[PDB]
């Protein structure tokens, strides 16, 4: 079990860890969270009292090294660092623990939320989409922007997701045209699996994250990137069955965490409608199609 | 964006354009079977490709095979337009090809702009214009054409005629489409209305007839009445 300590807490916050959210008081004794997980990745997000206008965050794993949180007063902001010093930090982190000043990663002997939610993230791949290689850990905050909104505008601060676009000639075979348009098979498993993703762990990776990113942050582009990626699979009529079974999963995971105030603007009604009730995969998402009509029905 | 009454001059300007009409592309009759169940038959159809400036007219001539064999024909029409649209550009010198597209039907811009994906340039358009190029096959020498035609084949007119040696092509433009949604609406009248008069002949090398000035003012009035009547008989007001 690994912790992310705290310098101190001097302005007010609510600091999300995953799903988990709790407030901190401006100057309250707070010195970090304990009992993380090991195995996952984890994200660590904040939300300023005074301005709720960008949530901001990062994810790490603490099996890459020791991280800490301090509060920048020049920038404004909750900043993650790397401590190199492993015997420093262990002394840190044992007197915050024996004075109880952290809180601790809830420990449910029955949840698998996290990891249903993060099966196929690894930390190797969100540093490829956010890309700053002097850090271990990534930053994510709302506004940042993805390669494919700026072609349609600073790069070094962008979402590096895999480009997807149906009207496009990756996604179109010369002589194909009517087939690769209605049937996306030879985009999916060609272009994106066997050229770009190499397997199906690591588009389910990709869409996952960019999910994550637009629930925890309202991250615009990381939502489209999340819907371009379903759609694709679910516009293709030749998928492999262990890939719909598991995107089932997956999805059936995020709509179950999904805050139940935000579906309005996390989910698209035209490629919900699309996918459950007029593609090719209309019928192959069970767990998916049963959630959603008992969650959301208005949507649909 | 969409093409509508507020930029129509656009259609006039020096940019070349070309409308796209596909509704006579697939066209069938539908008939009972011996059992009693109904079927349908296609008939030879044709893309309807015009350039509104010059008056030149593209006709792809759709012959019945096409269609043999294939499945969800009302679909495989669109794609199979935007296909001989897109080989007709790539068929033209590079000064020649439009820089604009106008769909009649909003059906054609995925299809379309699928097709024409190796020509970003080329703008693929919408338009809230209602006009009437279905009636294209009212106009007896482009029927023939299509029906009597045995294999795929392209024919080139020029569908104002003469006209432009004497009106601007917006004139030309209203002219036709005048025509047209005359033929659509009451198509026996309007026919009577153009050949009324023995005296007035269709020249061998033009698709109307060869009217005065003055009789085109009178024939254009005929047409006017034809379909505010018909407006009438139809609301009846
Ligand atoms: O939300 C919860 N715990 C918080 C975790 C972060 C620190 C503050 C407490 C748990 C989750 C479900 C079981 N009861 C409440």
């Amino acid at each position: 079990m690994n912790t992310v300590p705290f310098t101190s807490a001097p302005i007010e916050v609510t600091i999300g860890i995953d799903q988990y959210s709790f407030n901190v008081k401006e100057n309250q004794p707070f010195h970090g969270i304990k009992d993380i997980p090991i195995g996952h990745v984890h994200v660590i997000h904040f939300q300023h009292a005074d301005n709720s206008s960008m949530r901001y965050g990062y994810w790490f794993d603490c099996r890459m090294g020791n991280f800490y949180i301090q509060y920048d007063p020049k920038d404004g902001l909750y900043k993650m660092m790397e401590e190199r010093d492993g015997a420093k930090f262990e002394n840190i982190v044992h007197n915050f623990k024996e004075r109880q000043m952290m809180v601790s990663y809830p420990k449910i002997d029955e949840d698998d939320t996290w990891y249903n939610l993060t099966e196929f993230v690894q930390m190797d791949k969100i540093r490829k989409i956010v890309r700053k290689d002097e850090n271990q850990f990534s930053y994510v905050d709302s506004s940042m922007t993805t390669v494919q909104e700026n072609e349609l505008s600073d790069p070094a601060h962008s979402l590096n997701y895999t480009v997807i676009n149906f009207k496009s000639r990756e996604a179109i075979r010369p002589g194909h045209e009517m087939e690769d348009f209605l049937d996306k098979s030879y985009y999916l498993n060609t272009v994106m699996l066997q050229g770009i993703f190499k397997n199906s762990s690591n588009y389910f990776g990709e869409l996952q994250f960019a999910f994550l990113n637009a629930m925890f942050f309202g991250n615009y582009g990381s939502s489209l990137q999340w819907h371009a990626m379903i759609e694709l699979i679910c516009s293709s009529a030749t998928v492999p069955k262990h890939m719909l079974d598991k995107l089932d999963e997956i999805l059936y995971y995020q709509i179950k965490t999904l805050p139940e105030q935000y579906s309005d603007i996390l989910l698209n009604e035209r490629v919900w409608n699309i996918c459950l009730y007029s593609s090719f995969q209309k019928n192959s998402l069970h767990n998916t199609e049963k959630i959603m009509e008992n969650k959301y029905p208005e949507l649909l | 964006g969409a093409m509508n009454s507020s930029n129509y001059a656009e259609l006039f300007n020096n940019d070349i354009k070309l409308f796209v009409d596909d509704t006579n592309v697939y066209r069938v009759t539908v008939h009972k079977t011996f059992e009693g169940n109904v079927a349908t038959k296609a008939i030879n159809g044709c893309i309807f490709t015009l350039n509104p400036k010059t008056g030149h007219l593209f006709l792809k001539i759709i012959h019945t095979s096409v269609w043999a064999g294939q499945k969800r024909l009302s679909q495989l029409a669109k794609w199979k337009t935007a296909e001989e649209v897109s080989a007709l550009v790539r068929s033209l010198p590079k000064e020649e090809q439009p820089k604009q597209i106008i769909v009649t039907r909003k059906a054609m811009l995925d299809p379309l702009e699928v097709h024409m994906l190796d020509f970003p340039n080329i703008a693929i358009r919408p338009t809230e214009l209602r006009l009437p190029f279905s009636a294209a096959m009212s106009i007896d020498k482009l029927s023939d054409v299509v029906m009597k035609a045995t294999e795929p084949q392209m024919v080139l007119f020029n569908i104002y005629d003469d006209w432009l040696d004497r009106i601007s092509s917006y004139t030309a433009f209203s002219r036709l489409t005048l025509l047209l949604r005359a033929l659509k609406t009451n198509e026996e009248s309007a026919k009577m209305i153009l050949l009324s008069d023995p005296t007035i002949t269709i020249k061998s090398y033009h698709l109307w007839p060869s009217f005065t000035d003055e009789q085109w003012i009178t024939i254009e009035s005929q047409m006017r009445d034809l379909i505010l009547t018909e407006y009438g008989r139809k609301y009846n007001v």
